[PDB]
């Protein structure tokens, strides 16, 4: 579940970018390179209802630094998607396969 | 991001002397650049770049929410050119430089440097330690006047690599016609149903949230025509310099 955005060099990608926890496990975002890195889950693809900011970043706090990192603590079971803000466009995003 | 042009860029400096971040970065804002006006071989210099901007400006962040801007630059010296070795740098200039990390452009490019995204409210104002090379030391250097160019961004920036606009630009409609429904998202976002009764056809646009459209329903919308209002409030811009190499003699 250890998720490290940016590679060693320049790779802006989820590694891994798709993962399966379950309820009572912590997620992690750490950001090595191509900060920031910051994620945030969409309301598209949740399973339960729940708030987006809830499981999502906000404005100030953004991880710029590299070494921050965003645990999210989940507990429903389903299938969340979470994509980096600074690069959804991109191609770099993961998903939470709980259950 | 920095990172988008040396990923698909080779030199960062176009034909038509546009840098290459104007092709996503589309809001033009200035940039200055303060280089000494000549300097001596193997000597370290310092080129200070400002990308100025009203600091009580937010933006939208790629999720909607209104935040800070970042800074990022690209430096463009002569061969030969390069950045300043930590044993060559000042303590008095250690503090100057922060902590950035100054990249090459590519690892056989060091005489292009590119630094970002970097926090706006600390670096507006960048300074690049480079070191002037010495003619008796290169043969293809020579003691005479070169060209430094630079290129500044501060914002989000509107085009994706894969030619997608981000939510950091205007929406326009997909068609002309009158607005049948405004479907308001619940967790942010639009839905916008257009029918098109020239050609029998109906569209639905989808806005993204961030934004604000200025359109409503039953109201008679051109193609093309603006959706919401432009949240951009960062920009490039391009700077030019030039520095003199200067012989020890006279
Ligand atoms: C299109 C392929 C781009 C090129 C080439 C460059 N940039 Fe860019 N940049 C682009 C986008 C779509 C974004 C937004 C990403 C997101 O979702 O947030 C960015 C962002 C930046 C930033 C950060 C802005 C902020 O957080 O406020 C900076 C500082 C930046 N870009 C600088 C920059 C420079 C100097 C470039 C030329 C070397 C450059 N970008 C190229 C898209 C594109
Ligand atoms: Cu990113």
């Amino acid at each position: 579940v250890e998720v490290l955005l940016g590679g060693g060099d320049g790779s802006l990608a989820f590694l891994p970018g798709d993962f399966s926890v379950a309820s009572g496990e912590e997620i992690v975002f750490k950001n090595n390179a191509g900060f920031p890195h910051n994620v945030v889950f969409d309301e598209d693809e949740i399973p339960s209802g729940v708030d987006a900011a809830k499981i999502s970043m906000s404005e100030e706090d953004l991880l710029n630094a590299p070494g921050e990192t965003y645990k999210v603590t989940l507990t429903e079971k389903g299938t969340y998607k979470f994509y980096c803000s600074p690069h959804q466009g991109a191609g770099m995003v993961g998903k939470v396969t709980v259950n | 991001y920095p990172i988008f042009a040396q990923q698909n860029y080779e030199n960062p400096r176009e034909a038509t002397g546009r840098i290459v971040c104007a092709n996503c970065h589309l809001a033009s804002k200035p940039v200055d650049i303060e280089v000494p006006q000549a300097v001596l071989p193997d000597t370290v210099f310092e080129a200070v770049v400002k990308i100025p901007y009203d600091m009580q400006l937010k933006q939208v962040l790629a999720n909607g929410k209104k935040g800070a801007l970042n800074v990022g630059a690209v430096l463009i010296l002569p061969e030969g050119f390069e950045l300043a070795p930590p044993d060559r740098i000042s303590p008095e200039m250690k503090e100057k430089i922060g902590n950035l990390s100054f990249q090459n452009y590519r690892p056989n490019k060091k005489n292009i440097l590119v630094i970002g995204p970097v926090p706006g409210q600390k670096y507006s104002e960048i300074t690049f330690p480079i070191l002037a090379p010495d003619p008796a030391t290169n043969k293809d250097v020579h003691f005479l006047k070169y060209p430094i160019y630079v290129g500044g961004n501060r914002g989000r920036g509107q085009i994706y690599p894969d030619g997608s606009k981000s939510n950091n630009t205007v929406y326009n409609a997909t068609a002309g016609g009158i607005i049948s429904k405004i479907l308001r998202k619940e967790k942010g976002g639009y839905e916008i149903t257009i029918v098109d009764a020239s050609n029998e056809r109906q569209v639905i646009d989808i806005i993204p949230r961030g934004l604000e459209l200025l359109v409503s329903e039953g109201e008679s919308i051109k193609l093309d025509q603006p959706l919401t209002s432009n949240p951009n409030v960062g920009g490039f811009g391009q700077g030019d310099a030039e520095i003199v190499l200067q012989d020890p003699l006279r």
